[PDB]
């Protein structure tokens, strides 16, 4: 058994994938269970839905070996809150493929045609979908004045919308004070990023 | 550079309610998780609630749920308190709290850490005879 | 009693350019009998314990296990772990408070003499506590002129450029400016883009 | 959107040299990720190198390490790709890419996924004698 030592880790309000083995046991004479949320057998994994971030998720295994039903050490793990995303923008290129603007230049109709922003894990793992509760979005007049927009939930507002379709090419504005929601039941707040209209 | 004034601190009966007020100077409360410690005498200072940016998720003290209860007003720029059922042990120095204006999460732990609120208020004294 | 095994998958990764303990262990065997090799970077033991500290990000990491005490050369599996990057910073300016406290600003109101004193950009994880030190090789600061045009000025290394420094210190009270384009570096040898942060002067 | 446009293709013998440049329009040259790609006639595109937004960091695919080098220019907005000890096996159709404008690392397995980059070349040919 070779196994990373910081791994007793999961995720809440996720499915956490689980190895759980017993030395030259096959898999369907292992048994467990959790006492935090539920634990489910899923091929040669156990997978935990853990619910209370901040508590401890014991795990209890037992092996089958002929007529006798061995416990096996019981194992502590510490239930955290997910990773905090990052915001991005869901946009359609001219081809009709779906893109995540994370930064840069974008054109004024992408921005529009968005409706409004999105916020995930900038990674393949986990597998985990987030929510915006709200925004704000910074734009800058004549005079050199910030103005901040507040949005629609995740969607852009009346205001924001006519801030953003009277924008000429190479103008910025800010998504800021980004509030996102996770599974995990948990809201974060979370960077900002800039927008150049292209 | 935020400053916080509360307002609503007095002497009340046991079983009795009180509601306490904190205005927040400025135009950037939407910005801040806003909360409330309480100090007594002799005793360690205990978090009792706080609210999100947006007031879809609160933390309460154990010892307060159900008793008490925390809203906010974007617009006045103002967080209450509302004590209910109120005990002897419930009478301590109320202070309000102001932070996470930067990036991070509003979890329990960092709901109830000190070290998380950049500006504190000015207490407002509560005594339940 | 007797011990399983218990491993999330998603926990069950090495990250390049770390500390990698990874217990090691063959059942009723002492610790001293156990031998490892790594065909990505070290694998040095720690008493019991075996520190991997792989090179290669997403490459995949074959950890060889021998022991010598039944036959000639008892071979074990053969074990592959999957080598990841390490998880990207997030920007701050480290500050120190009027008390003499070292803080971090992590957006919202700062005042102009503590983003001087600063003098720079750092980024680290958030989490954070310790844990792994990220370097900022460059970033800029887009300023807001009084006829409303953007100023893009770029950073002296981490460092703030006298271009910068001169912008901020004509900035009044209530004013904004944003942290863009910051590069980030890790111990993984990772180079990465991370977002930007506003900064309002107080 | 960046416009690239490559130069330096050409006939050079076995054993030899050949330096291509990529110039990029505009003023953002310094937000992106440069990097080659090459196709051979008959084959799957390759991944060759990528350099990142600094240039402190670099990927190089294999069978170019130690032999071919890339470098960038901010200020003339300019990718080079300096090909030394040329072999047949380098004969190919050679377009260079900029991405990674946006947030995210810059990775040996990101730098030679052909998705990360949103702005592509118009490809210079390059044929190697035996």
């Amino acid at each position: 058994s070779v196994a990373p030592t910081m791994m007793n880790v999961l995720y809440a309000g996720i499915d956490n994938p689980i190895n759980i083995a017993v030395p030259g046991v096959a898999q369907q004479n292992v048994s467990a269970t959790i006492n935090n949320g539920t634990l489910t057998r899923r091929g040669n994994l156990w997978i935990a839905r853990p619910t209370k971030v901040g508590s401890e998720a014991i795990i209890s295994v037992t092996a089958q070996s002929g007529g006798r039903t061995i416990q096996m050490a019981k194992t502590t793990l510490r239930v955290r809150a997910l990773p905090d995303p990052l915001p991005y923008i869901e946009y359609k290129d001219v081809q009709g493929n779906t893109k995540r603007f994370k930064g840069g230049r974008l054109g004024k109709r992408e921005i529009l045609a968005a409706g409004g922003i999105k916020a995930a894990l900038d990674d393949d793992l986990l597998e985990v979908n987030y929510t915006v509760v709200k925004f704000q979005l910074v734009f800058y007049d004549s005079m050199g004045n910030s103005i901040p927009e507040v949005s629609d939930g995740a969607s852009f507002s009346e205001r924001q919308k006519r801030q953003i379709q009277n924008l000429g090419k190479g103008k910025r504005f800010y998504v800021t004070e980004v509030i996102a929601r996770g599974p995990d039941g948990i809201e974060r707040k979370i960077p900002a990023i800039e927008v150049i209209v292209n | 550079q935020v400053q916080l004034v509360e307002s609503g601190g007095g002497l009340v009966q046991a079983g009795g309610s009180l509601r306490l007020s904190c205005a927040a100077s400025g135009r950037t409360f939407s910005s801040y998780v806003m909360g409330w410690f309480r100090q007594a005498p002799g005793k360690e200072r205990e978090f009792v609630t706080a609210i999100s940016w947006s007031g879809g998720s609160i933390h309460y003290a154990d010892s307060v749920k159900g008793r008490f209860t925390i809203s906010r007003d974007n617009a006045k720029n103002t967080v209450y308190l509302q004590m209910n059922s109120l005990k002897p042990e419930d009478t301590a120095v109320y202070t309000c709290v102001a932070g996470f204006a930067g990036y991070g999460s509003f979890t329990s732990r960092s709901a109830r850490d000190s070290d998380k609120y950049d500006y504190w208020g000015q207490g407002t004294k509560v005594t339940v005879s």
